[PDB]
This record gives C-alpha cells, structure tokens and sequence, in this order.
C-alpha cells in the first residue's frame, strides 16, 4: 500500500519571536510518570533560597499528588541547539529553540526525619537495631 | 606562560570596584612585554645582553606593562571612561 | 599431613563454598527442591525442635575438596557448631553420598517460642565464617 | 562485631574543609539525590550485577536516617571546620563547600550538582571495582599518572 | 539475589516476615509499604565465587591491537578462524593462566574458554 | 576545541541521558572531567586519531586513550604529560615512505622539516598513558616483516631504540655491551669530565 | 484555575513532537534573517523496511543535512511553555529524537577551524614591545 513507500515533505518555519518561551521537561524512565491523573498541577520558583536564576518546583494535584523539583541543566549548549517540531493544520513544521532544559525528579512524601531528630540517631548510626522500628517510633 | 598564562591570569582577575557615593571601576585587560632592558644611573634605558647581565650581576627581566581601563560614576547619571595604556 | 591439619588454623570459611539465608517458613516443605529429599529424612522423628522452630533458615554448602584436604567430615562440624553455640542453633546436615554437602541451621526453638529473627542470622553467618574454629 | 560485620564494609568520603569523613550516601543526599534508586543509578550502571549491589548495602544503612537534602547538608555543615551558628547558616556553608571545594574540576556553577554526583558516583564505582577485584589497583609509579 | 526498590519512594526494600500469614514480604522503610516476595532467598554469598569470566569479558576487546590473535581456535558460532585470546588476570582467582577467547569477526562477540 | 567536536559528533551529554544507558556506552573523559558517553567508541577513536594526525581541531600533544575493557575513552590536553614521537604503522607498513626521507635529506633550501612529518601524519607523539594502548615495533625491518606472526597489529614503530637514552648516556659507546650500573656510573662521570 | 495552573490540554490530545539536535551554523544561518518565515524543507523518505530522514538548506539561506533517529524509550521527555501572560501550558510529549550531521567531511572542518578561530578572537595573548615604554 501507500504506507510501504509513503514520502512526506513539509516546509519549515522559524518565527522571529514568540510570546511563550519553549523549554524541555524531562522525566526519568524509572519514575513511571503518568499524566492521566494529572488533573491539576502547580509550577513555581522555589522558596528555599528566600528568582529568574533559581530552581523550579512542580506540584501535581496539590499536596495529595506527587511533587517534582526541576533544575536547570548546568551544561550549556554553546555549540549545540535544540528544536521542537509540532504538527500544524497548514502542514508545515515549526521549529522553536529550546530556551532551557529542566530535569525533574519525584519527591517522596512521608514523615521524613527532621535534622534535630537525625542527631539522636547519629549516636546509634554505627550500631542500630531493627531498622524498621526506627521509623515506627517516629 | 608568557604568551598565555600571564595574560589569562590578569584577565581572570575580577574588575576592582571601589565605593566611597562615587563608584570607581578598574579593569586590567591587555599585557605588553618589552625586550630585557637595563636602566643606568642616569635612567637611560638600554637593551640588556645576557652577558652583561652575567658580568654585571643583573637580573635578566623584561618590563611588564598592562592596559588599565578606569571608569568613574558620580551618582549623577554621568559616566567617564579613561584608560591608562601600558601601565 | 595429619599433624599439619591439627596445627594449621581452619575456619568454616575455608571449608565452606557458599551460604544462603533462605526463608523456608515450613520445614516440611523446603524452598529448595533438592534439599527436600534428605531434609525429610531428619524430620520423621525430630528431636528438641518439635515444639517450635525459627522460620528463617541458613543453608551452607561445604566444598568437597577442601573438606577432604583437611580430613574434615560432616559430623564434627555440626558438633562444633552445637558445642560452640550449645542449644542456640539447631544443625541438620545431609550425607556425604550426595554430591553437595549441606548444613541447615536455625535459631533455637525456645527463643522462637529479641534483636531480629533475620539480621541475627547474618551476624551468626559472619561470626561462624571467620571467628569459629573447626 | 555482631552488626559490624553483618552489614559488611561501608564507604566514606573525606571532603575538603571537613574535620571528619562522612558516609558516601550522605554526600549524594546533599547534592540533591534522595531516593536510593536515584543514588544507585549514579554508582551502579548495571542493575543486573548482584555483586555490586551488595557492596553498597552497608553504606545505604549507615545513611538511612538522613532522608532529605537539607538534613544531609546540615549534617555536612555540622562537621565543617567552622561550624555554623544556626542550622540555616550550616546548610549554606555545606552547600558552598560542595559547590566549590568538592570536585572543583567537575564544576563550580550552581547547576553542576548532577555533574558532581556522576563523578562522585564514578569515584564510588571505581572503588567498588577495586574491592570486587574487577579492576586492578592504580600504580603510583606508573609514569602516565605523573605530571 | 534480586534487589527490589519501593514503587512509591524508590527506596530499598528489605525482607520482612508477616506472622499473620508467615510469608516473606519485602517491606519498604519509612514508607509503610510492603510487597509479596517470591524469590524466598534474602541473602546469598559464594565464598569461592567461581564466576564465569566470560560474563565479565567484553566483546570489544577483539579491537585491542595489543592482544594476541590465534588462527588455531576458530569461533564456533560463526566459524571465523581468527580469535583474540587473553587471561582474566584479575584478583580473587589465585590461579589466572587459562585463556579466554573472543571472536575477532565484527558483530560476533562470542566468548569462549578452551 | 576538543569538547566542541565531541558535542558535534554523536556524544550524548551526561545531563541529557538516562543512567540506564551508561551500561553499554563508553564514558568520555576530557582532562579528567566526565563529559558524556558514546555508543560507537571505535569510530570515535578513529576520528579523533585522524583529526590529531591532520593537525585538525586536536593538536599534536593531545593524547587520546581508550580503555576497551573498561569502556572508557580518556582525552588529555594539559601540561606535564611526557611524550615521545613514534612512527605510525598501518597494515604492517610504515607511513614513512622514501619520499619523506628525500624531502628531509634536502632539509635546507626546501622548507621541509620535522613539522611536515607531524603534519603529514607519518609521526605522532604518544604519552605514557596512550602508550599502554599502543602496539609498538622496535624496528620496521625485523618486527613487521613477513615472518612468524608474533604480532600482526603493530600501530607504531620506534624511530630508533637508542633514543631511550639521555644526554649523558648517549655518549657511552657500545652501552649495550656494558653491565648496566657502569652505564649509570659513566653518566655521572661524564658530567665531571673536563673540556 | 489559578496563575500557577498548568494547561495540560496538549497531554490529553497526546500530541507528538520531535526533538532535533542541530549545529550552530544551521541555526546561525536561520538567526541571520529569522523573519522571512522560511529556512528550508524537511524531507522524509520511507521504504518497505527502512526510513530515512534528511534536511535540505535553502538556496537563499546558503548564499544536505542527513538526520539519524535516536531511541526515546530510555527517557520520557515533555515540552511546556511559559506564556508572557503567566499562563503555562504543555505543548506536547516528545515521541522521537533525531540528530543533524554534516554531509561533508574534509572541507567541513575548515568552517570548524574558523569557528574556533572566531571564538579565539576575544581570547587575548601577551604582545611584544620592540621599544621600552617611556
Ligand atoms: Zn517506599
Ligand atoms: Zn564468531
């Protein structure tokens, strides 16, 4: 059929400027990120430093859902550029430079030991009993 | 070291910023070397041959000159840039 | 050479090939298929372990060549472990006829009937490998 | 020991400008990698190798208590040559030590934590290969190691 | 032998026993998460560790110009006459003299020991 | 210049990869800094060697080392690396041909010098780390000639074996006929001679 | 609905996008005009059991770029944008990765040398003075 020898060629357009900047969001494969449950999400700059040069914080489904932290790619693409092709009704490809690259990793939510609490465990760090029990006590 | 390290080191140094409030900025950007020179009692420079350095117990050194750019801000929305060539 | 063996220090590590802390909840049904054949032989008339038995199991395989080189048989090794640990550990071993020499170890039944039922085996396993003297 | 030899052999790191060494997993926690999978992916590049996995187990247990980057940074800062007056200052100091003093050749920029983590993972991976006997120890006399 | 990580926080799963059912469970720490274990072996160490060096050997070694090459040991997989042979020469053996062979033919990284 | 070329070629940066891919790919190190990974290490080394021999982006003193067993390519560009020139061998044949010698013979009034040998890709510098991956021939007329195939994959050839000696050891006549310590004694004595 | 809400509509439609790595000169040529609405044509040819991707530079722009696809299963990538009106949205999900390579081999390095030399123009070296500064 035609698919056995189909040939597709489309024009490339590079708008001089766009109101919205383009950046790449990357999720590790082991994270098994799924967008079906992403009913709501929040993306904002971090508050630990306390803006344009600070890490980004991603929250999904408010506090109930998983939380991810994005960090700008330190390595710069001085000799390289990245572009994204998006299908359009006119049938011509459009390429947008990648303003930034961000790597997001999940943040597990649970009663993580506080800094003060960890000090007590440091005494028994070398010799501890029933690693499971330590979390139950906390 | 002469052709690269000396120049790289000076350019690596951050510009000097001084606040009194007028702001003074000093930047070292270009390096210059002359032939090994010796200065007499009268102060007349003459090229220093190594044998003269050996015989007269003179160190065989070359004068080092740096271009310096000085910009001054007087908190009056005026900027004046002056450069001292071959310091 | 017999005098040489009685002088050179030999520990369980030298004569043991590999060890594995198998779960083995029910001694009657062993996780290891081959182990089942001879384990049942020791379980027709169990002694001192009928009341209770630690769910965890420790299986150690003894290299045949090393055992023969030191003239060590399956018997005194069990006796030494029992003698060293008294009734703390119950030791069950196969017959030399089988191509593989095995020695199943479990914690005393009285303790089963405080540190950890699982991590304690590792402490014993490491301790018996080096500190214990055959 | 009873539990000393049960866990095995644990890895430690002696970072610059720190009085005492720290568990290796702690430095990974400070760099921003929290979960064990994330840290191990930087150290063990093949998860089908059971021998390599067992080597890091004692290190994970030692740093099991610390589970957050700020906690890890505070732990490093608490051991600094100039202990911080408060927790907030300690973290800033600890972050600065890692940012500049630790693996400076890898980078000094604020977004170089991943690069430093990968190299620190490589340092741990190289140590494991030596411990497992897969790679022979480096020779001080070998003149290609000299400058 | 297998190492399992929690599906929630991607942390290590450690063995645990449930007295209610008496079945091995790999329970996550600081995550109140549990999984149904199947291997039933929580720990195993081989002191002898007669690990087949063929697993550790890498097919790319055939590209090393410093390794000897023999025409007397053709590759069984493809019949190529040339092969690159070498010793493991790695610690933990105490006897490293047997030669491991790697087929020199490209796309056939077959490794064998005579 | 080294890093720019690697990025242009199929070298995946550390940031833009999944750690699961580090298993098969070879790590790329530049001056000790892990830059990225590569899938075709054999082609990368061939390209790097070709560029260096052409006095392209890579300069002559840049040393590329491939650890085939360890799946690592290390590139060094810093100072203090001791290296020596060696003749290149391809297909058991020196790239140094009679035409190179003839041009050298008329060294003056011809502008042909040692640099043209390096530019021509006939001789390249090899540092001690790179020498571990080099299969070296002591002489061309005895090592890479058709004979009992001790080795048929020579990559380099010594210009002359006597270049392993230094200034003071180079005045000893027939030093290969002397017991070695007496060659060490002469190197000390030759500095105290008169002239 | 809030300022920080992310418009995940693109994810719902499962829109597919391609990530391409291209050199500077190709982008540098595009950046020259960058307002003509045209920089070239992307040609994709498929066969019975093989597909090839190539790109052609515009004739006016110049006054062959074969494309090699890459696996995307090892990592999941998504594209999002930040609107100037503080309205973040998800453009789509990356479905394929490709790389752009130079067709030429020998003369291509000449442009690379000029690029390196051009990058060396800001780089500065010490200069000799024939006469002592007075
Ligand atoms: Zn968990
Ligand atoms: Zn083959």
């Amino acid at each position: 059929g035609p698919s056995s020898q189909n040939v597709t060629e489309y024009v490339v357009r590079v708008p001089k400027n766009t109101t919205k900047k383009y950046n790449i969001m990357a999720f590790n494969a082991a994270d098994k990120v799924n967008f079906a449950t992403w009913n709501q999400a929040r993306l904002e700059r971090d508050l630990s430093n306390k803006p344009e040069d600070q890490p980004w914080l991603l929250r999904v489904n408010g506090k109930s859902g998983r939380k991810f932290k994005g960090i700008k790619k330190g390595g710069v693409t001085e000799n390289t550029s990245y572009y994204i092709f998006t299908q359009c009704p006119d049938g011509a490809f459009e390429a947008f430079p990648v303003h930034n690259w961000y790597n997001f990793t999940p943040l597990a939510r649970h009663r993580t030991l506080t800094a003060e609490e960890a000090e007590e465990e440091w005494e028994r760090r070398n010799k501890v009993l029933n690693h499971f029990s330590i979390m139950q006590q906390r | 070291f002469i052709q690269m390290s000396v120049q790289r080191i000076v350019e690596d140094a951050p510009p000097i910023d001084l606040q009194a409030p007028p702001r003074y900025l000093l930047k070292f950007e270009q390096i210059y070397l002359s032939k090994p020179t010796h200065w007499e009692r009268d102060g007349a420079p003459s090229p220093m041959m190594p044998n003269e350095a050996r015989l007269r117990n003179l160190t065989y050194s070359a004068p080092l000159y740096v271009d310096i750019t000085k910009t001054v801000i007087k908190e009056g929305e005026e900027q004046l840039q002056t450069q001292h060539q071959k310091t | 050479k017999d005098i040489l063996c009685r002088l050179e220090h030999t520990t369980l590590r030298k004569v043991t090939a590999n060890t594995a802390i198998y779960y083995d909840p029910n001694p009657q049904s062993t996780v290891v298929a081959e182990d089942q054949e001879w384990v049942n032989v020791y379980y027709e008339m169990p002694d001192f372990d009928v009341a209770r038995i630690s769910p965890w199991l420790l299986r150690v395989e003894l290299d045949r060549k090393h055992m023969t080189d030191r003239k060590l048989t399956m018997e005194q090794i069990a006796e030494k472990i029992n003698a060293g640990f008294g009734d703390d550990l119950n030791c069950i071993f196969n017959d030399d006829n089988a191509e593989k020499l095995v020695l199943r170890i479990r914690i005393m039944n009285s303790d089963e009937n405080k540190m950890d039922d699982d991590v304690f085996l590792r402490c014993i396993e490491s301790n018996m490998l080096t500190d214990m003297t055959l | 020991g009873a539990k000393k030899s049960a866990i095995g052999q644990r890895i430690v790191a002696t970072l610059p400008y720190i009085k005492q060494e720290v568990p290796i997993i702690i430095v990974f926690r400070a760099l921003g990698f929290v979960s064990d999978r994330d840290i191990l992916e930087h150290i063990i590049y093949d998860f089908e190798d059971p021998e390599m996995m067992e080597m890091v187990k004692p290190s994970l247990d030692e740093a099991f208590v610390i589970q957050e980057q700020n906690v890890a940074l505070n732990f490093i800062g608490s051991r600094g040559a100039k202990p911080g007056v408060t927790k907030e200052k300690r973290i800033k100091y600890a972050k600065e030590v890692l940012q500049k003093e630790m693996l400076p050749h890898v980078g000094v920029s604020d977004f170089c934590e991943t690069k430093k983590a990968y190299f620190l993972g490589y340092m741990v991976h190289r140590l494991l290969l030596a411990a497992l006997g897969r790679r022979e120890l480096d020779d001080r006399d070998h003149y290609g190691n000299k400058r | 032998v297998g190492i399992r990580f929690c599906q929630e926080c991607n942390n290590m799963l450690y063995p645990k026993e449930d007295k209610e059912n008496r079945i091995l469970l790999y329970a996550c720490r600081n995550c109140d998460y549990q999984q149904e274990a199947d291997n039933s072996c929580i720990y195993v160490n081989k002191i002898t560790h007669e690990v087949d060096e063929l697993t550790q050997i890498i097919a790319d070694v055939s590209q090393d110009p410093t390794l000897p090459r023999t025409e007397d040991h053709p590759c069984q997989k493809c019949g190529h006459k040339e092969a690159v042979f070498f010793q493991s020469h790695s610690a933990r053996a105490e006897d490293a003299m047997r030669l491991y062979y790697v087929c020199t033919a490209p796309h056939c990284g077959h490794r064998w020991t005579e | 210049p080294i890093l720019e070329f690697l990025e242009e070629w199929s070298m995946e940066n550390l940031e833009e990869i999944s750690p699961a891919a580090i298993a098969d790919a070879t790590k790329i190190f530049v001056n000790g800094c892990w830059v990225g990974i590569h899938k075709d290490p054999e082609q990368l080394m061939n390209t790097l060697r070709k560029l260096r021999r052409q006095m392209d982006i890579i300069v002559s003193e840049v040393s590329m080392i491939r650890d085939i067993r360890e799946r690592e390519i290390r590139i060094y560009t810093d100072a203090g690396r001791i290296c020596r020139p060696l003749l290149i061998v391809e297909k058991q044949k020196l790239l140094l041909k009679k035409r190179h010698i003839d041009q050298l013979k008329e060294r003056e009034y011809n502008n042909y010098s040692w640099q043209d040998l390096v530019a021509s890709g006939v001789v390249e510098y090899i540092d001690t780390l790179e020498e571990e991956t080099v299969m070296l021939a002591m002489t061309p007329d005895d090592l890479q000639e058709k004979e009992v195939a001790y080795c048929s994959t020579y990559t380099h050839c010594e210009i002359h074996p006597s270049m392993i000696l230094g200034v003071c050891a180079s005045i000893i006549p027939f030093p290969d006929h002397n017991q070695s310590p007496r060659n060490t004694y002469q190197s000390a004595m030759g500095k105290q001679a008169m002239g | 609905a809030e300022r920080g809400e992310l418009d995940l509509t693109g994810a719902k439609q499962n829109t597919g996008v391609w990530l391409v790595k291209v050199p500077k000169y190709l982008s540098q040529q595009w950046a020259k005009a960058s307002g003509r609405g045209e920089v070239g044509k992307l040609r994709i040819a498929k066969t019975q059991g093989r597909t090839e991707v190539s790109f052609t530079l515009n004739e006016d722009l110049a006054n062959e770029h074969p494309f090699v696809l890459q696996s995307v299963g090892g990592q999941t990538l998504t594209v999002f944008t930040e609107s100037s009106s503080d309205k973040l949205s998800l453009e789509g999900i990356v479905v394929q990765r490709a790389e752009c390579r130079p067709a030429a081999s020998e003369n291509y390095m000449r442009l690379k040398r000029l690029q390196i030399e051009e990058s060396s123009k800001p780089v500065r070296l010490s200069q000799q003075l024939d006469k002592v500064v007075t």
